[PDB]
């Protein structure tokens, strides 16, 4: 206090001569560490009084001596030392013109304090393992996760206002820089908050970070997966479409929109449109294009109005099957699917061969069992469908298919007080399932 | 037969704290041809009523290895339906064992609009619990508490040494890949079935697999991920596929 600044000035070109005289030659480490804590204390010092004097331009020295310090303190493995220096640096007042800096250090602590310790390697402050803001209603950090929210909502707010917003009139350096920090940061943010299985506002700060991309497959990409992650359907089918526009390679893509258009949507020509284009570029992909093209053939047949269209798309489903079931031999699905569509041809001993295959590959699917069952029903077996139907309920007690199915064969088979007990053990099920 | 005599000379609180019992240990659960499985889960069980986490955390390591084992094994055999008990045990201790009253884990949203500690210009999110007791297993509810157990795990990375870490990614290797050509391609032998993982016990996989990337572990976590991705991408789940994603393209 009451120091004439270049008294300041020289102690620091002191500091800094002998940081480099130090250096150059190959206890008295005892004494190197409090001349660093010493020029970090005139640090705090320096940046108190210019921030008290501009509230009424090359820093050179000051930036290497500070930062090199902690580094070479994680460099050692002093870790709890640079975390409460951390602490302490993120208690100071802010400063307009440190701005940038601050961005570094806040995604530095992001960077450590989701990696370095556990919910029991967590201290409080004030314990070990001038003027500083307090008081009753600031945000006391919890938990990791809070803190780290926190630290990057409020860097992703400092951040957007500082976009170059794409100037790009000539150069681009500055612009690829900030893109590529808006990129971390938004990484950061959406690897900290997925984990939570929290998504909507994952689609809302994507939403928010869409400014940026202009021909970025990535974050096009990304945006895509949250929202159709989250629950909406055109949105996420028409970030879909575009991202097919922007890179035509991959078909995960045009996979993803053809389940989409195939789901609750109900919508049939996009996803033959998916389907065909899948197929025309491993053999894994092709496969499973096959499988999408015959499951949509089988819903347009399902739903259709009159006799032949009915049979040519029967047939064309069937080609479709068959072909993937060729191409390959090592799915269970393809195989179930295949006996499915077979038996409603009525063609019954082919599709039991088939569904049999399917049993072989793997005998846990609780869909091959009830289609076990209803085929052995068409065979007038009532004891076996029966017992297989037994099986199935112990195997899953909390289905409401089987139920039925076992309501009614038992009604066909033993009696109407065995489905009477079924239904009211149904009610009570249902019943202790809700409220 | 070293846990022959630890055994005989243990039937007070600084019983642990041996250099070499965790290569023991290993050495004799590495394999299910033994004879004193039993006894030894029965006190690998038994280091569970303590309240200390000196135990807790000593034991909890090995989860890893015997769940593969024991879901590889039975999923093709002799089983014997043991550690089920002790899986179960260690659930419902998690679950409802702290001072009579069940876990409901929840957090806060910070809000920026709201003056916060760091600067100046909220509600009640649930993620894990209630769950109510379990007691049996089926093929429906297993990989819900496979879940919940691998994230109870998840909760002190710091202890485990390297060996556990290294088990867990070679584990995480080949758990997605056992059924499918790519396996052939990376020449492992063993059952050759597939296993019908779920979203959320991949995500959580992620979520351990990350920690282990700058903890010396390079190539193999990187051959985990790329053997995640292609799992996801092949099976059509989102989430996994997103954050394997976000991870990928944040390596220097």
């Amino acid at each position: 206090t009451a120091v004439p600044p270049y008294r300041l000035r020289v102690i620091a070109e002191a500091y800094a001569t002998k940081g480099l005289c130090l250096e150059k030659l190959p206890d008295r480490e005892q004494d190197v560490i409090t001349c660093y804590e010493k020029a970090g204390d005139i640090a705090l010092l320096y940046l108190q009084e210019i921030e008290r004097v501009i509230l009424s331009e090359l820093g050179f020295f000051l930036e290497t001596g500070l930062q090199r310090a902690h580094v070479l303190y994680f460099k050692n493995g002093n870790l709890t030392r640079g975390v409460g220096r951390f602490r302490e640096l993120l208690r100071a007042v802010e400063t307009r013109t440190t701005q940038n800096l601050r961005m570094t250090i806040a995604r530095q602590l992001a960077e450590i304090l989701l990696r370095g310790m556990c919910e029991q390697s967590y201290w409080n402050p004030l314990e070990d393992p001038a003027r500083v803001y307090s008081g009753e209603n600031i945000f006391c950090p919890q938990e990791n996760t809070e803190e780290a929210l926190l630290l990057l909502l409020i860097s992703e707010s400092m951040a957007n206002r500082d976009a170059v917003l794409s100037r790009i009139p000539e150069h681009k350096s500055d612009r690829l820089i900030s893109l590529q920090s808006a990129s971390v940061v938004y990484d950061l943010l959406t690897i900290a908050l997925g984990r939570r299985g929290q998504y909507e506002m994952l689609s809302e700060c994507l939403e928010r970070a869409m400014k940026f991309a202009f021909e970025e497959f990535h974050l096009w990409y990304q945006f895509a997966l949250s929202l159709m992650a989250a629950g909406k359907s055109a949105r996420a089918v028409k970030v879909l479409k575009e991202c097919i526009r922007l890179k035509p390679d991959d078909a995960t893509i045009p996979l993803l929109a053809a389940k989409l258009c195939m789901g609750s949507l109900h919508w049939l020509e996009e996803a033959e449109k998916f389907a065909k284009t899948v197929v025309d570029v491993t053999s894994e992909f092709k496969a499973k294009g096959y499988l999408a093209l015959g499951l949509t053939y089988s819903l347009q047949a399902t739903d259709a109005s009159l006799r032949g269209m009915q049979e040519v798309l029967q047939r064309k489903a069937l080609l479709a099957f068959q072909r993937a079931h060729s191409l390959s031999p090592t799915d269970h699905q393809a195989a179930f699917y295949l006996a499915l569509q077979l038996a409603i041809s009525r063609q019954i001993p082919e599709a039991l061969g088939y569904v049999r295959q399917a049993l072989q590959l793997q005998g846990d699917d609780a869909n091959s069992l009830h289609l076990l069952a209803l085929l052995l029903s068409a065979q007038k077996h009532y004891h076996d469908a029966l017992n297989i139907i037994d099986m199935a309920l112990s195997e899953y007690p909390e289905n409401f298919i089987l139920l039925f199915s076992k309501v009614k064969l038992q009604s066909l088979c033993r009696g109407p007080d065995e489905a009477l007990l079924t239904c009211k053990h149904m009610l009570q099920i249902w019943k202790s399932c809700y409220n | 037969g070293v846990v022959e005599e630890w055994l005989s000379e243990f039937k007070l609180p600084n019983y642990a704290t041996k250099s070499s019992l965790v290569s023991s240990l290993y050495k004799v659960i590495q394999e299910p041809q033994s004879e004193l499985l039993e006894p030894v889960c029965h006190q690998l069980f038994e280091f569970y009523r303590s309240g200390e986490e000196q135990l807790l955390q000593f034991t909890l390591q090995f989860l890893p290895e015997l769940i593969w084992c024991y879901l590889a094994v039975s999923a093709s055999v002799h089983s014997s339906g043991c550690i089920e008990a002790l899986l179960l045990g260690v659930y419902n201790l998690e679950i409802v064992d702290k001072q009579g009253h069940t876990k409901v884990l929840s957090f806060t949203i910070p809000s920026l609009s709201k003056p916060s500690v760091y600067h100046e210009p909220l509600s009640k999110v649930v993620y894990s619990g209630p769950h109510p007791q379990r007691e049996m297993l089926t093929a429906q509810n297993r990989f819900e508490v496979l879940t919940f157990l691998l994230l109870c795990y998840n909760a002190a990375l710091t202890y485990m040494p390297s060996v556990s870490l290294q088990s867990l990614c070679q584990i995480c290797s080949r758990i997605c890949v056992c059924g499918y050509p790519r396996q052939h391609v990376r020449k492992y032998k063993g059952i050759s079935s597939r296993i019908p993982v779920s979203s959320g016990f991949m995500v959580q996989m992620l979520t351990g697999i990350y920690f282990a990337f700058y903890n010396g572990e390079w190539d193999l976590a990187q051959k985990a991920l790329d053997d995640i991705i292609y799992r996801a991408q092949l099976e059509l789940y989102p989430e996994p596929l997103l954050v394997a994603n976000a991870i990928k393209a944040s390596l220097p």
